[PDB]
DNA sequence: GCAGACACTACGAGTACATA
DNA sequence: TTTTTTTTATGTACTCGTAGTGTCTGC
């Protein structure tokens, strides 16, 4: 959690419609996730709250403000999946709406914010609704989500949306060349494989992320011109498969991209790689690997508790047998 | 600690009773046998007092109660059971089992019951405590190729006949469970005071009541036996077993034949067995599969899995079993699955 | 006036009334008349096969004033007695209704009391496969040490729910399910025995539909007596049968591929009168058609859970070449993945049969 | 006097007056003239084809005054409580409500007692796929072996979910779901009896809706009632249900195939027009084709409420290819799957017909 | 409920509904005369109004001039509805309620004589999240509750429901509002509150709302809360992502012409400004769908088509029909699967992949 | 008068199982 | 011999252990 420039516009804006008594309760955010999603929530929370004797900035001193560094508030739920478990439960939504219709403790009004609204099943999305669309005069919500579209469609309308802008790229270089100190394609490259957002971008840095993308290009530099895809499954079997599957997805963009002559690439880091990858492959076989790699990331993240060895190992297979000349490609289906 | 098999067990008993016996193994049949043995034998020799004591996770631990208090009555020798979780004991109850090891009388008898239990469980404190004056006796069920040696063995107990082809009728039916093949023996021998076994007979007088575990499967599938494959996805299905569990237990065996046939082609089979970290009874098993099945096979299987799997945890549906089923049939035998059973 | 019903006043008596099932009451003949009586026999079978009957002739055996002999008199007080229910050394247990550990400390306390009037105290504990688990505790206690005057009696459907270490004490008897013939003999012997006229077709009829036991067997006689005006007829049971179809799939699947559109249409419409889930009955036809392909690999791949439909599944599997059941099941698994956006689930299911018959004949 | 649903006015109260189920109805009465009583029937079926209701009668006719009769004796004194449902004897168990054993044992712990009035306590078992697994087993031996003076009957949809060792024990009685007539006819019959003015394309329209049940047709009569003035009439019965009839669907079609996408669009507009839904103008298309197809198939298929237009079908059975009957039904099938996603419902059914057109094997679009 | 609209403008009168005439006239109706049911099954999809409705028809049940069409107003047992101070109605969101024990005791406390008012009215909204134990447990008071109770049912979808439930209930679908509707309201509420508004940002929001009117006011709500406070075009058609320039058309055209440079750069320059990527692909759609149209006839010319009709007049001529409806099936399909990719614009970078290669 | 003695009712947990 | 073991989100029962309450008696 730190915070951002760019971040400095919208909060002031939605702080000054809260300040009037006109914001909508329910606020659901559209921010990428290591974009100013959490930074946000926090200090929007954090305002309401508690006092506002200086406007919209933090009063540190008053009793909320502490409880808040604290972290021990009564009035602040928080809804999170638990660490053994990866979606949230429907049975934390429904214990934290029985404790809203509680009076606030402290007097003040009450806050709920969920760390990340995709990550709802159907049912606690369902039992939000009725406390969304009619919540107690004291509450505020707030969604967090990268899709609005992949959220439940009713739920998706009760709550007023918000949008934040990704920063214009030559803006997002500046802001990341300063405490990161990498070359600037990469940087251009990182910042392009996350859609724009700083901080993802950052986290690419930061992390294990970026020794485990050059070893997959190192991979893919000795497979591919053997047509022996397999070895790769070594780099990508791990706690962050759909990443690399989403890297490698954006590797065969560029491929076929560039096939056509297009002007950007996705890749720009390794133009050596991704001119190889036009060499050897047939715009139609880098097409179909890549809707195929797509899809099995979809089916990676969508399914919970699927083997992803299995997965990633037939995934390579069938693109081992896609190579081989003679063998009929699929067809992308309704 | 000495450790023994069952049919020592008798001798053991014959030359002194220890401080305590832990039976352990996987069958029912031979822990039932060795604990009324060693029953039987402590009441010859003075227990009296049998106490029978679940250590199951529970509200169920006062064992403690029955060691501590000389008897009143009688100056009657006591004897204490305890049944061992489906997987052993935890860090929990292997410090309560030490505490109860840490005082016992001499007099006292101690029975422990349960599945074999792992390295982890074997350098506890309490199975240390034990390792001195306690007697381990393992009874595991003897393999497929063991079965009629063991069944010969019963019948002569017996008094019985039944030439090779009722040995080889009753393996097949009763495969894995030692239990119902003693009492089909028994029913066998009050069907017919004659003792004189035959096919004509223990053919109708049997049942096909089997047990499995999907290493079984997954070795029947690798050597090809089809109708032995069969048969156990069959008795699984029965018996409700687990569906993802089976599904597990091929993959990884499937994952290495997938990578030893990669690699086969450029190294020998004996380095790649040692890399590959390949127990020592499964080496000819796994040439077997490498030299029966070629890659489009091992892909074909791969895709089958993959879509099984998907569907398994994906639409809920019911269709695993008949496709796996399916898979059985394109491993290891005939290859045909033609989009059919080949997504 | 007060017409029993044939499930109960039929009930066997003796070990002669018992059809079938020799391995068993061969066993039990021969125990008693000898003397090697195990402590604890436990019962198996499948769906009223002779469990609870045979059980209960055994205890009648047990303590005959005769004797432990394998034919009880039937004439002693105590046959009779036990014959009712009234009887007091017999303990007719509904464990199914008394599972709690409570309940059966007060029945398994009787153990230390001697045997009023029989040799035996014979516990019949009927559906033992419902005890709680501290009740299993209790009564595996009792076992362990039983009285020499206590035999305990055990009848239940699943024998693997019980758990490991109380079925290793029971001598357990497993009942085979009774044949098409057995099933055929006892009900013309059932019908003839009263005044119930029958056609030999409608009881091959009531015993292949019967599915293996004479509960079921019994049932079907008595509502088809019912519907058929006091006589068996032909016609009368089919036309119940027809209301009481389930197997739509296989004889769906026997027109479709036979390719008799009209006998399709009048399957899918006696689908239709029955309430039916159209995706249910799609996706257990692609199981059917996906078993045919299989056993076209190997005579082995149908197991026994389909022997009721073995002989028509094997002549399904024998008479049609393995590319035409490929092409079906792929035209019915397209059919049934567009299937819920058809205009109606009977209404697409209905074009998914008709486009599968379109081709080959025709 | 008084205006109440007719799903609970015109229960049946004899076995005269339940429409279809004729050989469930046979067997109970010719059963109960025999004398021959089981003590145990399971009454499975579709919803709303009369299994409590059936239930329920045969508890009349067991309770009767005057002995056990199969026709229900008119209305006396031991009926007239089952009318209103206050009987003392007739104990109704919403199954559902009662799922726990605990409670299943106090059922069972009472069973012996003799009925207070009655011959028999009749314990009708409403929903009893709904019990738990233990209750079941519970009630297996007291369905065995039950006393003399109580029967058991038992109502629910699938008995599938029941475990077998029940199914055996208890006669099985299957009720098929209604046929068109019988509902058409009952429909008549219920609003000739309301003094209710009715048309009989609404009352047919009625039947057609309601997937062989009563009790959903009659909530739709009462629904259509609702939106009439207090009238059945065909332009009311048609706002409601969002139906096209049998004529402007079939124009369509009949345009379709004759590749005059003038006629088309035209219609499109008119029906936009009549304010209708346009995914119900896709799947009374679809149902039109398919109606088609299967009178190509099978020369005798239309019903009849389908007569008013069934001559221009046999024209359609007449000139167009089963493969062409099969192009169109799937190129509209994959215009329902994408129409949720166009830009318009309307935009993305003018572009499935004009898709169907463009593909038209016979006359398609020039280049 | 200081200034969130949806919240403080539900309808209070059968007079104030917007649409839906056939629901009202049938519940008008029924009111009026006798014909009274005790399971009312309002189904339609979000923001139609299903809460409302049955709100309505509560309060019109319970008045104390008694059974009445349209709810009188002011008096005690209304206010008490619209308030939540309300005894003889219980409203239950089913899909937190969802035990079956909760039900149950529903169950246990249907006997029960109301303290008010002449029926005891339950509310279950969200009825398609029962558990299937509680469906069966209400399936029996269903069909023959006691002459003072009446369920009110509302689910946002009748599929889940089981198909007993239904056959029990009569059905008022809820048909989505139209967009005159939609915009007729809005300019209504913006009128009665004093706001300022502009027509054709009006018209974009209700073409926005996609048929639920909640969409409409929540959409409202943002701008208001965005711009200078006013519903005005420029702003809402920055929040919105609305394109309302000829990139869409310079699109379709490169597209159709294959030129792989030129149709990249387009997207390149597109999330350069940021135009949001549903929109353009609904574009794309749409100006599909207005080529397909032309070529039965010119005057599918939508309009004038702006003032760009020379293009798809002659995009109109030079592309067979055949083609047009690949480009419109695979432009689809990447829309439909748009949400399921790592970021919009490398799901439109596919979907313009997938139509660029059928030799375009 | 008063624990105290049951006596009973409720609740948690361990466990089984269903559905999707 | 040998060690080897898996998806989950949610809901529904059942059974035992143990606390909290009532009352009722011979204390
Ligand atoms: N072997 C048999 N001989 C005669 N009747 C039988 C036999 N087995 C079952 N039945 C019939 O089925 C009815 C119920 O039998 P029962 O023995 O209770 O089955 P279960 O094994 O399931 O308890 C009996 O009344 C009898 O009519
Ligand atoms: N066979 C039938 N004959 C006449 N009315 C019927 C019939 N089946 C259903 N109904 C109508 O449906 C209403 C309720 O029927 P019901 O018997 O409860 O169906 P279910 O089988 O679903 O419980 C009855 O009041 C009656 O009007
Ligand atoms: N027909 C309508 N007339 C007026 N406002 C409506 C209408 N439908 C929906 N709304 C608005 O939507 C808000 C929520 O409506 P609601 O009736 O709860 O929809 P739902 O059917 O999805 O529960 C209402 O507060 C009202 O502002
Ligand atoms: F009585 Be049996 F076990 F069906
Ligand atoms: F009992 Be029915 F399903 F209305
Ligand atoms: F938001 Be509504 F109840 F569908
Ligand atoms: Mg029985
Ligand atoms: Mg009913
Ligand atoms: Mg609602
Ligand atoms: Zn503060
Ligand atoms: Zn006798
Ligand atoms: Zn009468
Ligand atoms: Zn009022």
């Amino acid at each position: 959690m730190r915070w951002y420039p760019w971040l400095r516009p919208d909060f002031e804006k939605l702080v000054a419609s809260y300040q009037a008594g006109r914001g909508h309760h329910a606020l659901l955010i559209q921010a990428l996730p290591g974009m100013g999603d959490d930074a946000l929530i926090y200090a929007l929370s954090r305002y309401l709250l508690c006092q506002q004797p200086q406007g919209h900035k933090s009063c540190g001193h008053c009793r909320g403000c502490q409880l808040m560094q604290a972290g021990t508030h009564p009035d602040y739920y928080t809804l999170a999946p638990e660490k053994g478990k990866n979606t949230l439960g429907v049975d934390a939504v429904r214990e934290v709406t029985e404790k809203l219709n509680e009076h606030a403790r402290l007097g003040g009004a009450k806050v709920v914010w969920v760390t990340d609204a995709a990550l709802l099943t159907d049912a606690a999305a369902n039992a939000l609704l009725k406390t969304l669309e009619e919540p107690p005069a004291e509450t505020w919500f707030f969604l967090a989500t990268r899709e609005p579209e992949r959220l439940l469609a009713t739920l998706r309308s009760r709550c007023r949306l918000h949008y934040l802008a990704p920063p214009p790229e030559q803006y997002a270089v500046t802001w990341l060349s300063r405490e990161v100190t990498m070359s600037q394609d990469a940087l251009l490259a990182a910042l392009r494989l996350s859609a724009g957002s700083p901080g993802a971008a950052l986290a690419l840095f930061q992390g294990d992320n970026w020794q485990a993308r050059e070893t997959l290009c190192q991979a893919l530099a000795y497979s591919v011109p053997s047509g022996d895809w397999y070895s790769l499954l070594a780099a990508l079997n791990h706690e962050q498969a759909p990443a690399r599957l989403h890297w490698l997805a954006t590797l065969l963009m560029d491929a076929l991209k560039r096939h056509h002559g297009a002007a950007q690439v996705t890749n720009v880091d390794v133009p050596g790689l991704v001119a190889e990858l036009a060499n050897h492959l047939s715009p139609s076989r880098l097409q179909a690997i890549l809707g195929d790699v797509c899809h099995i990331r979809e089916q990676l993240m969508s399914v919970t508790g699927i083997n992803r060895e299995l997965l990633i190992t037939d995934l390579l297979l069938r693109i081992e047998h896609y190579l081989q000349p003679g063998v009929v490609l699929p067809v992308p289906h309704l | 600690m000495i450790r023994l098999y069952p049919e020592q067990l008798r001798a053991q008993l014959n030359e002194g009773l220890r401080a305590a016996y832990l039976l352990l193994g996987n069958d029912p049949l031979l822990l039932q046998e060795s604990q009324d043995a060693v029953r039987q034998v402590a009441a010859a020799q003075g227990f009296e007092e049998h106490h029978t004591f679940s250590i199951d996770p529970n509200t169920d631990w006062n064992a403690i109660f029955s060691l501590c208090q000389a008897m009143s009555l009688f100056a009657s020798r006591q004897t204490l059971l305890l049944l061992l979780p489906e997987n052993g004991p935890n860090a929990a109850i292997n410090e309560q089992l030490l505490t109860l090891t840490g005082l016992l009388h001499d007099d006292l008898l101690l029975i422990v019951r349960g599945n074999k239990l792992s390295k982890a469980q074997e350098n506890a404190a309490w199975f240390t405590a034990l390792a001195n004056r306690s007697v381990q006796v393992t009874c595991q069920t003897p393999e497929q190729a063991q079965l009629p040696r063991w069944v010969a063995a019963r019948a002569k107990q017996l008094n019985l006949e039944l030439d090779d082809a009722a040995n080889q009728v009753l393996c097949y039916c009763y495969e894995g469970n030692l239990l119902a093949l003693a009492q089909a023996l028994e029913r066998l021998s009050l069907l017919w005071p004659d003792g004189k076994l035959t096919l004509p007979r223990v053919e109708q007088a049997v049942n096909d009541a089997a047990h499995f575990t999907p290493f079984h499967w997954v070795d029947a599938l690798l050597m090809g036996k089809s109708k032995r494959a069969l048969h156990i996805l069959q008795q699984l299905r029965l018996e409700g077993s687990e569906p993802v569990i089976l599904l597990r237990t091929l993959q990884r065996e499937l994952l290495l034949l997938v990578n030893l046939k990669r690699q086969s082609a450029h190294t020998p089979l004996r380095a790649l067995f040692d890399k590959h970290r390949v127990w020592q009874n499964r080496r000819g098993m796994m040439g077997e599969a490498l030299n029966r099945l070629s890659q489009t096979q091992l892909r074909q299987a791969v895709q089958l899995l993959t879509r099984t799997e998907l569907t398994l945890k994906q639409d809920y549906g019911q269709s695993v079993w008949a496709e796996l089923e399916g898979l059985s049939l394109l491993l290891c035998h005939k290859p045909l699955a033609d989009v059919f059973i080949d997504g | 006036m007060s017409y029993q019903v044939l499930a109960r006043k039929w009930r066997p008596q003796t070990f002669a009334d018992v059809v079938g099932q020799e391995h068993v009451l061969t066993a039990l003949a021969n125990g008693l008349s000898l003397g090697r009586i195990h402590h604890a026999y436990l019962f198996s079978g499948t769906r009223g096969v002779g469990k609870t009957s045979i059980a209960r002739l055994l205890a009648k055996g047990l303590n005959c004033e005769t004797g432990i002999t394998a034919t009880p008199c039937g004439v002693c007080d105590n046959c009779r007695e036990i014959e009712q229910g009234r009887f007091v050394d017999l303990i007719e247990i509904d464990a199914a209704s008394r599972t709690k550990v409570e309940d059966t400390r007060d029945l398994l306390d009787n153990v230390q009391y001697a045997p009023a009037r029989g040799r035996f105290k014979v516990y019949l504990i009927d559906e033992v496969h419902m005890l709680s688990r501290h009740s299993f505790n209790a009564l595996l206690k009792t076992l362990e040490e039983p009285p020499e005057h206590v035999k305990f009696l055990l009848a239940t459907t699943d024998p693997q729910k019980l758990p490991v270490t109380i079925l290793s004490r029971c001598l357990q008897f497993h009942l085979k399910a009774l044949d098409v013939e057995q099933i055929r003999h006892q009900l013309e012997h059932i019908l003839n025995e009263e005044h119930i006229a029958h056609e030999p077709r409608a009881l091959q009829l009531l015993a292949r539909a019967a599915e293996g036991s004479l509960r079921d067997a019994l049932s079907l006689t008595d509502q088809a007596i019912a519907s058929g005006d006091g006589q068996v007829s032909t016609q009368a049971v089919s036309a119940m049968l027809g209301t009481l179809d389930d197997d739509q799939a296989l004889s769906l699947v026997e027109a479709m591929v036979e390719a008799n559109g009209e006998r399709v249409m009048a399957l899918i419409n006696e689908a239709a009168a029955r309430g039916i889930e159209w995706e249910a009955l799609l996706v257990e036809m692609l199981g059917l058609l996906h078993r045919i392909a299989m056993v076209q690999l190997s005579p082995a791949a149908l197991g026994n859970d389909m022997a009721a439909i073995e002989l028509r599944m094997r002549e399904l599997a024998r008479t049609i070449p393995p590319t035409d059941i490929q092409l079906y099941y792929q035209t019915l698994l397209i059919g049934r993945k567009e299937l819920p956006y058809a205009p109606d689930r009977r209404m697409g299911v209905e074009m998914t049969l008709l486009r599968a018959l379109a081709f080959h004949p025709r």
